[PDB]
């Protein structure tokens, strides 16, 4: 029966909390609490990159750290040179509605999507000297949130329906379907194993998802609001969360529990991006009051503010081998802070 | 991807001509356009260049005045002004593409050339050998020297090594040194210490045999014209 | 009928009930290990001279 | 000698100048902050036309009070170069206010004759170069005398010490034009406004309304301000003015500083996004 | 100058690039957008009739001005998360039948729709044009139907001039921001052809009185 069933789901539930509660000891900052600061940090812009004429929804930095992407409303994807401010390439898209972007580690290739239920792969480096649309993957029935390059063949994509999917560039078919989310789904990060990638959606929990098997191995339940952003932290053993109660919070998906919680009393809204840097450090976070900051990744003081953009911040991002953050904004600017 | 050339032909000295280089098969109007010449008892000489959209012109010192070159986007189409012709401009004309961004492999694709019969503070290069054995299929490492070093202040190593087949029109081996783009093969390796250049083919083949010519682009005069015998 | 999408809901949470934790004591000191081991190449954490620095305005 | 503006009342004029001027100076600064340390309201491009009129009116309160206070209340030595300075830039910035409100009546014009691409007609490139090449045709006009006259074979006028007749003549024909230009704009701008109202009632007349109670408004506190200087100039141009009506002159000159009190009220005080960053400004500096 | 051969050539494709995007922007920001938000099958299919995958987009052009209408009723998903991109717009076009009275009921739902999208933070100055079609219909309806099926508290007669008035004024109140934005009101139905005409002198108006308000005269 339905209700038997929703009584035994509600006792494992408590079974489940109750193992949590117990396999939990002491909080990390109690272990962290005597541990050196890492003092005020002060970022300078180094360059300015204007170009657009509408909102920048995303941002992607290349593997060689140095060409960098950028999507807007004004139906325009521009790929820049971060050491000079020269613009390498302008795409026109078909649909002005974007609202991800990715950027292949290999190179050759660049993906993107939004309001149209259609994630488009664009080819690079081809002969004929320009750049022709490689691809088009449909078979969603909601808005396409994040796209993110797995190898030259294989994508994972995030929609608004409540299901990723792992594809096949080759051939366009949906080869793994990932289901259990029952809000739309908001972000995905990508493992640096690339075995494993969390995704979060806005029923307030995140899930862990195998590549391979198909199947969700853990399930995370603390925050009370939409998820706006996540990541994984450099090791591979944690990631963290950005919400819109303005509050971030770090996990592990070792001991399946909450770590740590960002937070202030001077802070109203929510977050829209989430960022971390080499060694796990610095948290950098963008929020929609006109700000950036950046915390401790062991403490919950804050340790920087990153101020200069005329509206909400809606993408950051920080080289592979961190020597510079680059940020975007609801004003058509991308800056570089170093 | 082609090019083709009309014109030429037999030329009394200070004559007037149109010489045309066609194009299909690519977006003409992102390339930059370069003319080359070829002496029968010589290699390779640049002639003119210009730019996409006509931005800017530039001729040899030794022609400057001499000869002009013109773009018609529109109709798909590279025109040059053969006039004012010495006694030694018998040669062969050859129209070549180059493309300039980051990671950019600019001279990449040469035209068939046409035939011309008239009648009767730079920077120089050398090569150390003028004539080496080769066995296709082991590993070949070449390298030039100038008067000047390659190194700008962006640090990178800068030459051009380039092959001529006999029988045909030449073909690019490998750009500017320490990078590979794609349409070559994977075999090249660049690497520069300074003032010393080094390409490297790890398999060599039937193909990477010729004459070849050191290149230089930093402020364009070939190198001297060696074949390597088999 | 839910009672598909209600025994959907029962086997993922008996089948994600299954994993065993370990203490937060042990699995809390490896990031605290690996922010220690790695802090020496940290541009944005320690002021890099700009001798060597590609953005410089 | 040429001076016959004697009596008791000098002292009352002695403060009234500046029991006005400065007054003026400091609200016309007033404008020149909120415009610019706005960060954000001076990316209009019709703003620029705004400042510009209420520095060069800043400018010509400043200019003109010290000068017109030592002539006839200290009396200076009043050396021919300095003399013809103070002369020049009084003229030239009393004529750019009048090319920066011929300049945004123009702007209210094209605000109205193509709506939709307004947007993509008049930016801050083509704001900037008129600006400027409006000053620099201003202070070329201002500063002709400078080049050199004598007025000695062709008599000069009386009122002014020894300011040739026809610079006058000029000087009057070159603001003619500009009024007429103001009121041409003024004109179209309203019937525009009014067609276009009519053209809507069809389907199915507060616009007319507000545009016309702000643009007669602007018309009467210039042209009443205005009108009795250049009447009684030109008057002086044709008659000797056997009359003593020339010890009034003088103080039809006040008229051309009532002007200049009235300009922020009117123009810049009237844009509501004014009176936000205002009360902003205000609210943040009780620290 | 201290650059290379190639990065005066790479700067000149930097500079030809911006030269396009601008050229480009330029063009872009010339055109006119609405956003057609009609409240189920209301009738809104048939407004696209006479006047010519997630969103729909239709493209027009009347009296040398170029229209493009959005159409977002197939995306069926969290309306707060994806209705931030259309900050910007024109007009939001709202459209409402008129014998959907009797059918809870069909017209407080769309009173629900139209106040959640008239008092939203992302539009407090965009206009809204609404439409209430099938008239046809709805006369005869009325003149076999009372109208205080939908309405307990109606004093009025049973005629159409009063229904269609009370009904009119009954939707134009639910607005908080009287001075800010204003609405317009129309009458239409499949036989009526003026319809893109009102539309034209409605965008007119907005156009209009922005472009006033941006200079400062306001
Ligand atoms: O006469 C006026 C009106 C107005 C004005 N100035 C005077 C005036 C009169 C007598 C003086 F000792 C003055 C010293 N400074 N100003 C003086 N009366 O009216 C200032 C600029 C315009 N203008 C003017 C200035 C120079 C010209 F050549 C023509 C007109």
């Amino acid at each position: 029966e339905l209700d038997q069933l929703r009584q035994e789901a509600e006792q494992l539930k408590n079974q489940i909390r109750d193992a949590r509660k117990a396999c939990a000891d002491a909080t990390l900052s109690q272990i962290t609490n005597n541990i050196d600061p890492v003092g005020r940090i002060q970022m300078r812009t180094r360059r300015t990159l204007r170009g657009h004429l509408a909102k920048i929804y995303a941002m992607h930095w290349g593997t060689d750290s140095r060409l960098l992407v950028s999507a807007s409303q004004d139906g325009k994807l521009i790929i820049w040179d971060s050491y000079t401010t020269n613009k390498v390439h302008a795409i026109p898209l078909r649909s002005s509605w974007v609202m991800t972007c990715a950027y292949a580690p290999s190179g050759n290739y660049v993906a993107c999507g939004g309001l149209d239920n259609i994630c488009s792969i664009y080819n690079l480096k081809t002969r004929e000297g320009n750049v022709r649309v490689s691809r088009e993957l449909a078979g969603h029935t909601g808005y396409l949130s994040c796209c993110r390059f797995l190898d030259d063949n294989q994508i994972v994509t995030s929609s608004g329906d409540t299901t990723c999917a792992l594809w096949d560039i080759e051939t366009g078919q949906q080869t793994t379907t990932f289901t259990g989310h029952t809000g739309d789904v908001m972000s995905l990060s990508l493992a640096p194993d690339t075995r494993l990638f969390v995704s979060g959606a806005c029923d307030a929990s995140a899930k862990l998802w195998d590549v391979r098997e198909g199947m969700c191995r853990q399930t995370f339940t603390g925050h009370e609001s939409d998820i706006n952003a996540i990541c994984f932290f450099p090791n591979g053993n944690a990631f963290a969360t950005g919400s819109d109660d303005a509050t971030c919070r770090l996990f592990d998906l070792r001991a399946d529990q909450e770590l740590m919680t960002y937070s202030h009393d001077n802070i109203i809204c929510g977050i829209t991006s989430v960022s971390f840097s080499k060694s796990g450090r610095l948290l950098l976070a963008g929020y929609d009051d006109f700000n950036c900051n950046v915390w401790d990744a062991l403490k919950a003081d804050r340790a920087g503010v990153l101020a200069g953009h005329d509206n909400r911040v809606s993408c950051l991002g920080v080289t592979d081998d961190g020597m510079a953050v680059a940020t975007g904004s609801w004003d058509s600017f991308l800056k570089i802070w170093n | 991807v082609q090019l083709v050339e009309s014109g030429g032909g037999l030329v009394q000295p200070g004559g007037s001509r149109k010489l045309s280089c066609s194009a299909s098969g690519f977006a003409f109007s992102s390339f930059g356009m370069h003319w080359v010449r070829q002496a029968p008892e010589k290699g390779l000489e640049w002639v003119a260049y210009i730019s996409s959209g006509s931005g800017t012109i530039y001729y040899a010192d030794t022609v400057k005045g001499r000869f002009t070159i013109s773009r018609d986007d529109p109709k798909n189409t590279l025109f040059l002004q053969m006039t004012s012709l010495r006694s030694e401009d018998t040669a062969m004309y050859y129209c070549v593409r180059s493309i300039y961004y980051y990671g950019s492999s600019p001279f990449d694709f040469w035209g068939q050339g046409t035939t011309l019969t008239v009648s009767s503070s730079d920077i120089v290069m050398t090569q150390a050998t003028s004539s080496v054995p080769v066995t296709p299929g082991e590993s070949v490492s070449i390298s030039c020297r100038s008067s000047k070093s390659l190194l700008h202040s962006n640090g990178n190593t800068y030459l051009y090594w380039f092959l001529q087949r006999p029988g045909q029109s030449p073909q690019l081996l490998i750009y500017r040194m320490s990078n590979l783009a794609s349409g070559v093969p994977d075999r090249f390796s660049g690497s520069g210490s300074g003032t010393a250049f080094t390409l490297t083919i790890s398999r060599l083949e039937a193909e990477d045999v010729g004459v070849y010519y050191c290149m230089q682009h930093l402020e364009l005069t070939f190198g001297a014209g060696t074949k390597l015998e088999l | 009928a839910s009672i598909a999408q209600a025994r959907k809901l029962v086997e993922q949470l008996k089948m994600e009930a299954n994993i065993d934790r370990i203490k937060v004591s042990k699995a809390a000191a490896d990031l605290m290990a690996y922010c220690e081991a790695h802090a020496k190449e940290d541009p944005l954490l320690t002021p890099v001279p700009a001798s060597e620095n590609p953005f410089r305005e | 000698d040429y001076m016959i503006l004697s009596g008791p009342q000098k002292t009352a004029v002695a403060v009234l100048c500046t029991l006005l001027g400065l007054l003026s100076a400091l609200e016309n600064v007033a404008v020149l902050y909120l415009i610019l340390s706005s960060h954000q309201l001076r990316r209009k491009p019709s703003y620029l036309f705004i400042g510009s009129l209420a520095g060069a009116d800043f400018l010509a309160s400043v200019v003109f009070a010290c000068s017109f206070v030592n002539f006839h209340v200290f009396h200076g030595v009043d050396s021919k170069a300095v003399f013809l300075l103070k002369i020049g830039s009084v003229t030239m910035t009393f004529t750019a206010s009048v090319g920066s409100l011929l300049l945004t009546a123009i702007d209210r014009y094209l605000c109205l004759r193509y709506p939709p691409s307004y947007k993509a007609l008049l930016t801050r490139g083509r704001a900037l170069v008129t600006l400027g090449i409006m000053w620099v045709l201003s202070a070329l006009v201002s500063y002709l005398p400078l080049m050199g006259w004598t007025c000695c074979p062709r008599p000069c006028s009386e009122l002014f010490p020894l300011i040739p007749n026809d610079y006058l003549l000029s000087w009057l024909l070159f603001i003619a034009f500009l009024f007429s230009g103001i009121i041409y704009t003024y004109g179209h701008v309203l019937w525009k406004a009014h067609q276009h109202v009519a053209s809507l009632s069809g389907h199915q007349m507060r616009l007319d309304v507000r545009l016309a109670k702000t643009l007669g408004l602007v018309l009467a506190v210039l042209l009443i301000c205005w009108f009795p200087v250049l009447a009684l100039m030109a008057h002086s141009l044709a008659t000797t003015l056997s009359d003593q009506v020339k010890k009034a002159f003088a103080f039809c000159s006040m008229l051309c500083l009532i002007n200049s009190m009235v300009n922020p009220v009117i123009y810049a005080l009237r844009s509501g996004e004014i009176r936000s960053s205002a009360h902003h400004c205000l609210a943040h500096w009780k620290k | 100058c201290t650059l290379s051969a190639e990065d005066k050539a790479a700067v000149e494709r930097s500079k030809m690039i911006d030269r396009n995007l601008r050229e480009d922007g330029e063009k872009a920001a010339r055109e006119v957008k609405l956003l057609l938000l009609g409240a189920g099958e209301s009738g809104k299919s048939t407004i696209v009739k006479q006047m010519k995958t997630g969103i729909v987009e239709t493209h027009f052009t009347f009296k040398d001005l170029h229209f493009k209408m959005f159409d977002v009723g197939g995306q069926r998903s969290e309306r707060k998360k994806w209705i931030h991109c259309f900050e910007g717009v024109t007009a939001i076009i709202f459209c409402v039948a008129l014998s959907d009275y009797d059918l809870m009921n069909r017209m407080h739902e769309s009173m629900k729709l139209f106040d959640s999208i008239c008092n939203n933070k992302w539009f407090t100055d965009t206009s809204i044009i609404l439409f209430l079609n099938k008239k046809d219909l709805f006369e005869e309806k009325i003149k076999k139907s009372p109208l205080t099926i939908c309405y307990p508290e109606y004093a009025g007669s049973n005629t159409y001039e009063e229904a269609a008035a009370y009904i009119q004024c009954q939707f134009e109140d639910l607005n908080k921001r009287k001075d800010t934005k204003e609405i317009y009101t129309h009458f239409t139905c499949a036989t009526d052809t003026k319809n893109v005409q009102f539309v034209f002198d409605a965008v007119t108006d907005v156009i209009i009185k922005n472009n006033l308000k941006d200079c400062g005269l306001f």
